């Protein structure tokens, strides 16, 4: 039962 | 699919778990997805409990991998060895 991360933010990668 | 491997990068990841996810630079998984963690362009980019990987489909476009990279949860996802 993997508990589900916060949700991340805009990560843009370049 | 691509001819060459992508540089930096470190090992093959699964997934456990369906994450839809919907960015300009997001990773979709899953549940039991193939990914390949791969060195980020900077640890300030990282998010916290989510790294920069590769999808499997996403190696065939290594042409474009500069448009296929995205950021994943670790904790949602396994270390394949």
């Amino acid at each position: 039962l993997l508990p589900t991360p916060p949700l991340s933010p805009s990560r843009r990668s370049g | 699919g691509r001819l060459d491997l992508p540089p930096g990068f470190m090992f093959k990841v699964q997934a456990q778990h369906d994450y839809t996810a919907t960015d300009t630079d997001e990773l979709q998984l899953k549940a039991g997805d193939v990914v390949l963690v791969i060195p980020f362009q900077n640890p300030e980019e990282q998010d916290e409990g989510w790294l920069m990987g590769v999808k499997e489909s996403d190696w065939n476009q290594h042409k474009k991998l500069e448009k296929c990279r995205g950021v994943f949860p670790e904790n949602f996802t396994e270390r394949v060895p």
